[PDB]
């Protein structure tokens, strides 16, 4: 699902490459087949709001929101498993599930890093990707809920992912 | 190559 890649990029630390490929993304969002017209609009609003900021200023807001705290962490297993040892085995089992689909970590991010996990989902058949979102949907909803409390438009990206889940 | 078709976290085996 191109939508899953698109959200994966928008949910990551705002990279300069976002600004120089905004045209490509705006068009992909516009021609989206998996999102109703109103949600594609909301996603395009988000991208436009993001890339009218200077990346340095986008990066600073992102960190104030996702890198300062645990309640807004993008490591999924930090929301699933309370014991650190449980998280470990979960990460291993997720790494193996990646290896099963012929995918190998080529990053310095953890396996349950949501943007990374979305990249994995996007490689799957439609149904296989949709189940993935259903699997983490209580996490998606908590994060969205929390972001709304902080009155942050990143919540939009979680609602869109939840929408894609049904 | 289109941006959205370039991997950012993974590679093939």
């Amino acid at each position: 699902m191109i939508e899953l890649v698109i959200v994966s990029r928008l949910l990551e630390y705002p990279d300069a490459a976002l600004w120089q490929h905004q045209q490509e993304m705006f068009e992909a969002i516009a021609a989206s087949k998996n999102l109703p017209k109103e949600d594609a609009h909301a996603l395009g609003i988000f991208l436009r709001d993001l890339t009218t900021m200077d990346p340095l200023d986008a990066q600073a807001q992102y960190s104030e929101l996702f890198d300062r705290g645990r309640a807004t962490s993008l490591l999924l297993f930090e929301h699933v498993h309370g014991e650190s040892r449980d998280r470990g085995q979960a990460m291993v089992d997720l790494l193996a599930q990646y290896e099963q689909h012929g995918l190998q970590l080529n990053s310095r991010e953890l396996p349950d890093h949501l943007p990374l996990y979305l990249e994995y989902l996007a490689q799957l058949p439609q149904s296989e990707a949709v189940e993935g979102l259903k699997d983490i949907a209580p996490i998606l909803a908590l994060l969205s809920a929390r972001l709304q409390q902080r009155e942050s438009r990143y919540a939009v990206l979680f609602d869109l992912l939840l929408k894609l889940a049904n | 190559s289109k941006f959205l078709d370039r991997f950012r976290y993974f590679k093939q085996k």
